[PDB]
């Protein structure tokens, strides 16, 4: 059937791995090891079709893994992450943005972007109005989310699966 | 020359081959020979034969089709053959065509020809990253990445023959690691040693050994906390591992985001852990990753890997052992 294979991007500490349990498990995690990097499967139905999800939650800045590697050149679509309390992780977006560009060779690779920890609105360091600016500027969804309360989580990967089969469509009409 | 002593012979020249990664490294006769790799720009297909004792580099003369240019692939030494495995297969510059590869090739040193075994029948999977290993005349292929999961199955095929080999996948029994990708492999005796390796949430720095005769997998505890023994290395992948006297030897790979350069030695018959200390006049290497390592003799020899910041390195540097 049908296999989509996401990655999850993103600066250490955004929160990757407790919104990839939330989305797979409606769990969020006490105390995870952020060196660990896996990739997690689930079966949802986005629009009345079912579709398996692949998940791989990024960990690790060294040469990617086999496992990594693949997943980065093959992935159908990228949900890049930073926190709302983390300007520097929100700068990073850009880089990752770029890195998608290095490995894919172009920019259409369904995309969607993430502001998590949208809770602490008390160490808010983002405004969310800057996301949509960035979103718009990589023409890309945006959602702010909050992996503690499970906030916009199912939103987010059910975007992206819109975005891969809106991108899907287009090609065999040209075709 | 000096015991301990990490000598850093001379590099790689760029009009020989291009420095490089994710490449495999096999000791014949007295010569490291060098297959395939990641310069950073394309996947490679060339052969480098480095002269041990005239420490000097070469282009090895190669006739008839290559195995496609390739990384992660895996490389033996059988008689007087080198054969390749698996491995990815594509074009880094267009990110098309990529794909796993199950096939199997073999290079005659004495004549240069690269021959490949068309095996019919079942094959194992398309895999990468994967073990590999020669014992007993037949190749052993464990664990890798297929392109949708890691692996931990085991498959043999004989290599006397190739008329009426085939492959075998090993009925593996006992504590079988957890699937894993980019580990090294080391024989000892008769048994196939396995350390730490990407095995996703599975991440540890576990050793294990399998035992060739009965297909049995076993993890070998550590009690260096009670005998005050050196604690075993930190978890890691892209790392090499070879087996010298009865001490398999551990060095380079990525340690939780790090690139730390310790050597260590581990005891098979006193199940210890050690961190070799190197020579006054040592030329230390650089932490690094998906390098490949070889013996010959009485001596490792450490080629290429990502030194740091995806740097990629043709540095040949030599460990004398003890
Ligand atoms: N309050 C709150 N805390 C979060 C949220 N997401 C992550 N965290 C916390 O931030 C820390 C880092 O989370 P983690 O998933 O490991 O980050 P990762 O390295 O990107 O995977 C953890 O201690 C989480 O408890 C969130 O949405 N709300
Ligand atoms: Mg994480």
């Amino acid at each position: 059937s049908r296999e989509y294979k996401l990655v999850m991007l993103g600066a250490g500490g955004v929160g990757k791995s407790a919104m990839t349990m939330q989305f797979i498990s409606h769990r969020f995690p006490e105390d995870h090891d952020p060196t660990i990097e896996d990739a997690y499967k689930i079966r949802i139905r986005i629009d009345d079709e079912p579709a398996n999800l692949d998940i791989l939650d990024t960990a690790g800045q060294a040469e990617f893994t086999a496992m990594r590697d693949q997943y980065m050149r093959a992935g159908e679509g990228f949900i890049i992450c930073y926190s709302i309390t983390d300007r520097r992780s929100f700068h990073e977006v850009r880089e990752f943005k770029q890195l998608i560009y290095r490995v894919r060779r172009t920019d259409d690779t369904p995309v969607v972007l993430v502001g998590n920890k949208s809770d602490l609105k008390q160490l808010r360091q983002v405004t969310k109005e800057e996301g949509l600016a960035l979103a718009r500027e990589f023409s890309c969804p945006f959602f702010e989310t909050s992996a503690a309360y499970r906030y916009y989580i199912d939103d987010v990967f059910h975007a992206l699966v819109r975005e891969i089969r809106r991108k899907e469509k287009e090609a065999v009409l040209a075709m | 020359g000096t015991v301990h002593r990490w000598r850093r012979l001379p590099p790689c020249d760029e009009f020989v081959g291009a420095r490089r990664s994710k490449h495999t490294v096999v000791a014949y006769k007295d010569a490291i020979y060098v297959f395939g790799g990641d310069n950073g720009k394309t996947m490679l297909n060339d052969l480098l034969r480095f002269d041990v004792k005239d420490c000097s580099w070469c282009r090895a003369f190669t006739t008839g089709t290559p195995p496609a240019p390739r990384y992660h692939h895996s490389a033996v030494v059988y008689g007087s053959s080198m054969f390749v495995f698996g491995g990815y297969t594509g074009d880094i510059y267009s990110n098309s065509n990529l794909k796993n590869k199950n096939d199997l090739f073999e290079y005659k040193f004495a004549t240069g020809q690269w021959t490949e075994w068309k095996i019919e029948g079942r094959l194992p999977v398309a895999r990468s990253a994967h073990g590999a290993t020669v014992y007993s005349d037949k190749l052993w292929i464990f664990a890798g990445y297929d392109g949708n999961a890691r692996l931990n199955d085991m498959w043999t095929i004989g290599l006397q023959d190739r008329e009426l080999t085939c492959w075998e996948e090993v009925a593996q029994s006992g504590e079988i690691p957890p699937s894993c990708c980019n580990f090294p492999v080391a024989v000892c005796r008769d048994k196939m040693f396995v350390f730490s390796g990407q095995s996703g949430a599975k991440i540890t720095n576990n050793l294990f050994q399998f035992e060739f005769k009965d297909k049995t997998w076993t993890r070998i505890p550590t009690e260096h906390l009670l005998r005050g023994s050196p604690p075993p290395p930190q978890r890691r992948y892209g790392h090499t591992m070879v087996a010298f006297d009865r001490h398999l030897y551990v060095f380079g790979g990525a340690a939780d985001n790090t690139l730390p350069n310790e050597l260590h030695c581990y005891d098979v018959d006193f199940q210890t852990w050690e961190v070799v200390q190197p020579s006054s006049d040592s030329e230390l290497p650089s932490g690094r990753l998906f390098h490949a390592a070889a013996v010959i003799s009485d001596a490792m020899y450490i080629f290429g890997g990502t030194v740091d910041n995806n740097i990629r390195s043709g540095e040949m540097y030599r460990f004398q052992f003890s």
